[PDB]
């Protein structure tokens, strides 16, 4: 612990938890129109996604299908990631802020404590 | 003597972290019992006692005052150590200084969130209260969003015009060492941000704009400078005085 | 602790010093008695200090490691006298070296307890700012002739915000910081730009283009440095083009501020090189113009001039 | 501060004032000299204090900052005596106001240091506990009356784990938040609703009907709180008829939580509402129940009883 | 005794972590007042008196040498502590080791980057 | 006296936290040496005579029983801190109630999870 | 603290219990880079044992490093080598739990003693690959390496 370190670590995190917040936005506003659009088209990092198409991997009207499929799932996963991951976030922050606290508390007994054992010791 | 006999006198103690730190040691050296940071007990009391003498007098007491400024050094941002601590409970208000902030551009490094005024617009006349007011909320939506600056790539319009509101704003409000402005001066340069006509201006250009607005409004309209303090905050008139200046003007520095 | 301040300091003695015209002084405070023995020769090749002869233009005076707290705690005091003399019986600029004043603070420390007194906080002497105030206020330029003095000043822990340090702030005018997290990088000299400041670094003074260029440097590192935390975690997918490409900038601005050094060859494995404050401030200039944004980020990792990082660029193909 | 804490120390004031016959009393523990002088000058004018006819309601103790840590480690005791009087002596049920207990614990701390005192955790004096329980117990409900404390409490480094906060959590029974982002809302008094807490908030205490009514407000905003999210990203277009009835429900309660201070008057224009407890129970049960639904949020904003609420409706048309 | 006979001799002081307790016990029994971290305000003369006896003499004086390989004990690796500071400030360099690079199979467990010498090259052959 | 003559008796003390500040005060205006959080090092003592003395007592004894529900206040969970692990090494086991269960309305706010009861199995109901 | 932290030297084998394990339900407790052995030497135990210790102690603390990125982002991130670190050190950190006799109350399954050959193999066979079909919970509470697939197959 270091209550400089700490510090550091919190301000980072807290960013990350307030750009994930917002990618959770983005994300879940593209994914309604998406969802809206998906009917009418099936007559005719963002989570897993990438991952999932790409390990398994080893005209027009199949296009257009295929990539309204995906698009509405991508934003759909990538809303799902960001809200986890803004989530982790505050949980982490919260834990880091007690230990901050903590250690802060620690240090200035420490140091009360030291300068009084050289006071008493003359 | 200044307070006592109607006049107005300002006093800047720089610093009393290194007064305190005097003390402490006759302090330690005369064998008081130290305590945190090896201070005195009476370290507060110090301060209090010194900072309590600044006064704004009644009429019946000749009307003068005594404002103070001073100056407390944090360590690495450490607001709530022991003399900080202190010296901020004392007084009426902090502004608050951030390196982070100085070499990024911002100068003064004065950070808007932190620093607070308890007298606030008490003691801040309505020309300046009428922008300062909207550049207090605008800017307080700035920072609720700028963080999604730099990763939003599809904020809404809504959010995009918080943000570029926030920067133009940020830019008006760094400012030159050693050139303190009049009042008129500041309203009419927040006006040009507050009403939205610097929002096409690119960001880096700001800074240039305001010197040459600025030096321009000293110049040919002083009328509408002296205008803003009588009336005491922006008639009608300044209002669309100021409209046609700044759009020609800005046209001109755009061209 | 290990970070280079001895190493830019005999940089400077070579550069600022061997040019100097006029005497110098080099007081060895708490210090390594081998660095002693290593300066002395180097200076007696040089021809700085003649043996055989009065050409000499340097005065030495030690007190390092081995000896005991009350001499360490003198002997600043002792190489502060000598160049105080030449000072007022002269005229004439002197320049004064100490490394490092640091040791006359932790000597006082030592024998404090024995002389009675309440500690303070984190150990240190009551008296710590009225002792270090006592000498440091003459160390000083005056009207009567002028002493550019060069202090290595130890930060216990690498905590700058300690006592001894904290408190030396307020008497320099230019102050050098260094980190370890930089040298760790192989940055050298591990110089921090976001710490390091100086009185005259002014427009009415160095003028407008050293001043922008310097504040657009800080910015663009600032920038960056608030960032790195972010996308190591979030990754750099989401940075605009325009976002990212300052990052490429930024990374070499970072590594064109290293510099191999005359004095740190055995270490570098690099021969010095030197830059003039012009070349340094157009070099600088144009890496922020996105001019280099061709060139490779190692191209600019310890070299001298703009040009070698240019001429390294070629060599990398293979 | 900006929060409107003045203007709510006043309101009580005057409330318990006129509703119980008790006086209040105000110790001011290392007050700011300027901000005594404008709490005293404010006071008068809302007639809380009068310089002239004994209709006066309060009695004001100040331990200013420029006092030494004794002096300032007394005030509270001082302004307790007077308040012990009217307990006492008058039977009444007394109001005392103690801005800001932590300051009290500083004085505490800066009398011990300079006793010579090894000091404990943090800083504090050894004593904190028991110099915090003294003062403390003195405050109850006793045979012929009682004194009720409504105390300032600063947390420093917003630790509420600090031996300081978590000291006076200790004796508290019930906690007021004033919220800027609540003012900023422009409801008044700016009480955060889900942050205030209080111990005597059990169906035991405060009966069956007022329990039940309290947690259906303070679910009804939970929930709609949580909805905001989906409300502006997924639209308020596609909220079923229970999801629309919330959000204009607690609409409806959140600007009924609003109340015109009598003390207001002074510069509002309008007349202070002192709500009955009967009548604040029986209004929010009924806007939960919907009854109301067929109202403008308007109508429940700055008024009084619930009566209030439909009256200024129907003129709102 | 090697040193100034025209002999080698390296000592390993293993290690001075444990010195400084004993010094700190002994200090302490003595009455005299404790400073940072209890350990009495002369620690880094304590060490520093010591370390510096370690040299290269010329060769009027017999050219031989005295090479130290002092060790130091940190606690959950903090390099920059008060002790390990204090040691680092007097040696010419340091070896620092870490237990994650030990558990990653880097062995010996080298830190390059906090790692130095600062007698460099002049200390190694032409080849190396 | 119950334990002692054959009969049973229950002890709740609550709370064993703001005792140990008392002991705390009694301690410093002595000028006892300080430690951990500012405690004297018989904290533990303070605590560990006190609970030994709730016991069950065999058949020669008269077959008593003294039972102890010692209550400790942790500081925002920190069941890691001096006191509580200082009870914690005293006791047979704990029963954690947690900030978050309560606010959130299980009450009682049990963690089931991390609570224990060393020796209690034995004398659960077959029943149960 | 002071009184541990001098107790380390005088020791030869130290057991260091984790609390942050023991809260995950893994019992013994024990810290798999934290406790050690002057004995742990390839010319004592031999280069089998040593190599398999040594494997697995490079496999836990690969884990750990990537438990910083974990946290916020989860294992979506993670290359395919990278899950591959984190799906087998999951399974070595389960099976270096085991059932104690005289904790049968607390755990609920019978007492395990398992001899040091079966301890390598099982601990061999997890870093070779060889189990990377079974699911984490089977290695957990276990004797032998053969159990884990048993409680494997059960769990179908
Ligand atoms: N300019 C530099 N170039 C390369 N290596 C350097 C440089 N400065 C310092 N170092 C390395 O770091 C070590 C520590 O340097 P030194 O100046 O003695 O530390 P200190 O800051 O403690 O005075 C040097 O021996 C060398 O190995
Ligand atoms: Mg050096």
């Amino acid at each position: 612990a270091t209550l400089k370190d700490i510090t550091r670590r919190l301000k980072s995190i807290k960013n990350i938890q307030k750009i994930t917040k917002s990618m959770k936005m983005v994300a879940a506003a593209k994914y309604a129109r998406a969802e809206r659009e998906l009917k009418p088209a099936r007559v005719y990092l963002c989570g897993a996604i990438h991952s999932s198409v790409a390990k398994q991997m080893k005209l027009a009207n199949i296009i257009y299908y295929s990539l309204k499929e995906s698009t509405t799932s991508e934003q759909s996963a990538r809303m799902t990631a960001m809200d986890n991951a803004s989530k982790n976030a505050s949980e982490m922050i919260d834990k880091l802020t007690l230990t901050f606290n903590r250690t802060r508390q620690a240090v200035i007994t420490k140091e009360l404590i030291e300068i009084i054992s050289g006071a008493a010791a003359l | 003597y200044f307070r006592d006999n109607g006049k107005h006198a300002l006093i800047i103690y720089d610093d009393l972290s290194k007064q305190a730190v005097a003390y402490r040691q006759m302090s330690l050296l005369l064998r008081r019992p130290p305590g945190r940071e090896a201070y005195p007990g009476d370290v507060f009391y110090l301060h209090s006692r010194l900072l309590e003498r600044a006064a704004k007098m009644n009429d019946a007491f000749g009307g003068g005052s005594l404002t103070a400024l001073p100056v407390i050094e944090t360590q690495a941002g450490d607001v709530s150590a022991y003399i900080p601590t202190n010296v901020i409970s004392i007084t009426d208000g902090q502004i608050f200084l951030e390196t982070e902030l100085f070499y990024k551009g911002i100068r003064p490094a004065i950070n808007v969130g932190l620093s607070v005024s308890r007298v606030g617009s008490a003691a801040q006349t309505r020309a300046m209260k009428q922008v300062a007011g909207t550049m207090k909320l605008e800017l307080a939506q700035y920072r609720e969003v700028a963080a999604f600056a730099q990763f939003g790539s599809d904020l809404d319009a809504a959010t995009q015009q918080l943000l570029s509101r926030g920067v133009r704003l940020t830019e008006l409000l760094k400012q030159g060492q050693y050139s303190p402005m009049a009042i008129e001066e500041q309203v009419a340069v927040i006006y040009a941000g507050v009403r939205g006509y610097l929002d096409k201006l690119e960001p880096s250009k700001i800074t240039k704009f305001e010197n040459a607005f600025l030096s321009h409004v000293i110049s040919q309209h002083q009328a509408l400078l002296g205008k803003i303090r009588t009336d005491g905050k922006i008639s009608e008139e300044s209002d669309a005085k100021l409209k046609e200046i700044v759009t020609n003007f800005l046209a001109g520095f755009e061209a | 602790a290990g970070v280079g301040k001895t190493v830019l300091i005999m940089e400077l003695i070579n550069n600022v010093a061997k040019a100097h015209g006029g005497y110098s002084v080099f007081a060895g405070v708490g210090e390594r008695t081998r660095e002693g023995n290593d300066l002395y020769h180097e200076m007696i090749e040089s021809g700085v200090i003649n043996l055989k002869d009065a050409t000499s233009k340097v005065a030495l005076v030690y007190g390092q490691m081995n000896e005991p707290p009350g001499a360490r705690a003198r002997v600043a005091l002792t190489g502060l006298t000598v160049a105080e003399y030449f000072r007022d019986q002269e005229g004439q600029d002197v320049l004064l070296f100490i490394d490092n004043i640091f040791r006359f603070t932790q000597a006082g420390s030592e024998v404090s307890a024995l002389l009675g007194r309440i500690p303070s906080a984190v150990g240190y002497q009551p008296t710590l700012a009225t002792d270090m105030g006592t000498m440091q206020e003459r160390i000083t330029t005056t009207k009567k002739g002028s002493i550019t003095s060069v202090q290595a000043i130890y930060v216990p822990a690498d905590d700058l915000t300690d006592p001894a340090p904290a408190t030396t702030f307020a008497h320099l005018d230019a102050t050098t910081v260094l980190s370890r997290a930089i040298a760790e990088l192989g940055i050298y000299p591990a110089v921090d730009p976001l710490d390091s400041t100086s009185r005259i670094m002014d427009p009415n003074i160095v003028g407008s283009e050293h001043y922008d260029v310097a504040r657009g440097v800080q910015k663009i590192l600032q920038d960056y440095k608030s960032l790195q935390d972010i996308i190591a975690i979030l990754g750099m997918d989401e940075l605009s083009e325009e976002d990212k490409l300052t990052v490429s900038r930024a990374r070499k601005i970072q590594r064109f501020l290293s510099q191999p050094f005359q004095v740190a060859e055995v270490f570098t494995g690099h021969l010095g090189k030197l830059v003039p404050l012009k070349e340094t401030i157009k070099g600088f200039q144009q890496i922020l113009a996105g001019e280099y944004d061709h060139l490779p980020e190692q191209a600019f990792y310890m070299v001298g001039p703009i040009e070698e990082a240019v001429a390294k660029a070629d060599k990398l193909a293979e």
